DNA sequence: TTTTTTT
């Protein structure tokens, strides 16, 4: 089994105030460039029309039925594909190989929801239209 | 060998002329001193050179001619001599078929900005057993300039089985938008709609071009896509490689000009290059394009500053001739005739599957003038949308799509005939107009023409427009957008005193003779002694503005 | 989600 396949937890990451950056962000949506991906920001705003949360598939589990293995199909993505009939060891290199399926049990689900932020209204220039922005929610 | 060629000789050329290599010494020392200031305290630019077509002329006109008439062999080359050189540092109308494949320089309108989307160029992928980095681009027919081989799959387990992690921050991003820009409409020939094309910006440059204004445009006509020969009319267009195109001796003399103390008058006068008469009705438009204070209240609402005002009057005295005027005059501003359904004070939203916004005429006026004419031929719908607009100052658009709540604080010019024929006069103050009532609280001046016949006047009227068939505008708004950053007033003690008799006035004899009488005509009473401080870039309130004010009510009503 | 009707 991979450790990945059985965590339990999270871990959260931890933002540095302004203070000790003083001693040692305020950004708008407009100064959102398209250009700072995989970097680190802080934003503000307006929380408009907020989802549901609704739960999220992690791994899939997939029981043999014949060889009585368990194989494992983990998405990392939005979407996958279905696999074989089987991926045991012992169904291998035999005529008759198994029949899987899912199972919900042995799977591993996330919490996800999202929703969108309106602008302050206040930063906004003097002949521009608002604009909105989503952001993902995870966990707890 | 070509490219080396041309690069080498085209750097050799920006080598020749260290005019332009004193600019990009500011450039980096600016941006140098600027991420040293901030990162001294606390514990832009991009590079792209405007080049004239000065030397290029007096270098080589085969060279010359080589960009005006084949511009996708010298720009990257070039471009490519100048990355060098920082490294070693450190109509629409006539526009098809021909003035094809070529630099163009287009002039027009500002209309219908597209939505914000970002585009990957530079992927990093790390390998987790090889504990390497990688490196892979793609490219579309926007970025290149060029007729290459697109390589769209974002890749992972290239080689040997290594995983191909892509990692992210160093991975490298641009943005990117599409505008259209339809040429000027007094341009067009006799009689039709006008027709347009569209442009493409980059990465510097997105967001710089809102719907509705006035902007001159140079590029290179582009065109993309397999014309029909991919399985009837195809091969669309665009353009690429862009720039965006919307003293101290004339400031003294602004200065030097505004010491004076007869200058209102004098402006009063200069703003009828052809109308007799209406002296103070001058004086009010200067006031409104003086704008006024604004003054937000402490954890209250704003208060509203500029001044609206419509008017009413015999049908032959400029009433619609006053309008263009203060179009050309001011800045900013969109003539609304006869109707106005579906998009004065709200912007429909009808626009992949999206909900979009398009800013109507009163949105698109903020900070501007709203030129409005027939307003009691205006139909009864938009009537009610008018209150929202004049008194709170915002618009509020709840249609199904998404509820909004935005600004504009825009001033606004009416003008309206009364009932039927002339009786303005005649048959009583009250209703000549046949308006709702909470509209004369609403508007600030309200103006009764007369067309009074005598005779002195017959004969000024007749050798005023007679040899019409037979100081200056400039110099105007540059002093209205100078007086604005510094003229800024505040009130004084001596501005109370006689507002404060002067609304007594208003309550004990004025509703004898017309009415109404609301705090917001005492709001007009600091408004007015404000833009007349501001135009005469006073810092302080004035009694004399007050005295002013006083016969500018006088005027506007009695 | 907006343009020509009529009680
Ligand atoms: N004092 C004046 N000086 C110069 N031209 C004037 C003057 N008064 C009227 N005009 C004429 O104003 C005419 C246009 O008048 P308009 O105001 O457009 O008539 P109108 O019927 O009131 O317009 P609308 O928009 O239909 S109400 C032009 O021919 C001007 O010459």
């Amino acid at each position: 089994f991979p450790p990945n396949l059985t965590r339990r937890y999270f871990l959260y990451f931890k933002p540095l105030s302004q203070n000790c950056a003083r001693r040692y962000k305020p950004l708008s949506v407009r100064q959102i460039k398209g250009d700072f991906l995989g970097q680190l920001i802080t934003v503000r705003g307006i929380i408009t029309r907020v989802s549901d949360v609704k739960p999220a598939v992690e791994v899939i589990a997939y029981t043999c039925d014949q060889c009585g293995y368990e194989v494992f199909q983990e998405v990392n993505s939005r979407t996958f594909t279905p696999l074989s009939e089987c991926t045991s060891e012992e169904c291998s290199q035999n005529q008759t190989k198994g029949q899987l399926f899912m199972s919900t049990r042995a799977s591993k689900f996330s919490a996800f929801q999202e929703c969108k932020i309106q602008e302050l209204s206040q930063q906004v220039p003097v002949g521009h239209i608002p604009r909105s922005l989503n952001i993902h929610v995870n966990g707890t | 060998a070509v490219f080396g060629d041309r690069v080498r000789r085209f750097q050799e050329f920006l080598d020749t002329f260290t005019s332009y290599r004193d600019s990009v010494r500011s450039i980096q020392v600016y941006n140098s001193n600027n991420a040293a200031n901030y990162n001294d305290d606390q514990d832009i630019l991009p590079h792209r050179i405007i080049i004239s077509l000065d030397d290029l002329r007096e270098f080589d006109r085969s060279f010359w001619s080589g960009i005006l008439v084949e511009p996708a062999y010298f720009i990257p080359p070039a471009e490519k001599a100048l990355t060098d050189l920082a490294d070693s540092m450190d109509s629409p109308r006539t526009l098809t078929a021909q003035h094809l494949n070529k630099l163009v320089s287009v002039e027009g309108i500002v209309t219908k900005t597209s939505l914000v989307r970002p585009k990957l160029i530079r992927s990093v992928h790390y390998a987790a057993k090889t504990g390497r980095f990688h490196y892979r681009d793609y490219t579309d027919a926007t970025t290149t300039l060029t007729t290459r081989i697109p390589t769209p799959i974002y890749p992972t387990e290239d080689t040997e089985g290594n995983k191909l992690t892509t990692e992210y921050g160093y991975s490298t991003f641009i943005d990117h938008q599409r505008i259209t820009v339809q040429e000027m409409p007094e341009m067009a020939p006799a009689g039709q709609l006008p027709r347009s094309i569209d442009v493409i910006l980059d990465d510097d440059l997105v967001d710089k071009t809102k719907p509705g204004d006035r902007v001159n445009v140079v590029g290179v006509f582009k065109s993309l896509g397999a014309g029909g020969m991919n399985q009837l009319i195809g091969f669309k267009t665009l353009i690429l490689g862009n720039t965006v195109y919307p003293t101290d001796f004339d400031i003294r003399n602004i200065n030097k000009l505004s010491k004076k103390k007869d200058i209102f008058d004098i402006l009063s006068q200069s703003l009828a290059p052809s109308i007799y008469g209406h002296d103070h009705i001058k004086k009010a438009i200067l006031l409104m394009l003086m704008g006024g204070v604004e003054k937000n209240l402490e954890n209250g609402s704003h208060l509203r500053g500029d001044i609206n005002i419509l008017m009413v009057g015999d049908p032959s005295t400029a009433k619609s001739q006053l309008l263009r005027f203060v179009l050309n005059t001011a800045s900013l501003a969109i003539a609304t005739t006869g109707r106005g359904s579906s998009g004065v004070g709200l912007t429909a939203a009808v626009t992949t599957g999206e909900r979009r916004l398009e800013a109507g005429a009163m949105v698109l006026a903020d900070r501007g003038v709203v030129c409005i004419d027939e307003f009691d031929k205006m139909t009864d719908v938009d009537r009610v949308a008018i209150h929202e607009v004049m008194e709170q100052q915002t618009v509020t658009i709840a249609k199904a799509g998404i509820h909004t709540t935005l600004n504009a604080r825009c001033s606004v010019i009416a003008a309206a005939n009364p009932v039927f024929g002339q009786y303005d006069v005649n048959r009583d103050p009250h209703q000549n107009i046949a308006l709702p009532d909470s509209l004369l609280s609403r508007f600030d001046l309200l103006f009764v023409v007369t067309d009074d016949i005598n005779e002195i006047r017959d004969r000024s009227i007749s050798e005023h427009v007679l040899r019409t068939h037979r100081v200056t505008i400039p110099f105007l708004r540059k002093y209205v957008q100078y007086a604005k950053e510094r003229v800024i007033p505040q009130l004084t003690q001596e501005a109370i005193n006689v507002i404060v008799k002067n609304y007594t006035d208003l309550r004990n004899d004025d509703n004898t003779k017309k009415s109404p009488i609301t705090a917001r005509t005492l709001e007009t009473l600091i408004r007015l002694a404000t833009a007349h401080a501001k135009v005469r870039l006073s810092k302080t309130v004035n009694k004399v503005d007050a005295k002013v004010a006083a016969n500018l009510l006088r005027f506007a009503l009695l």
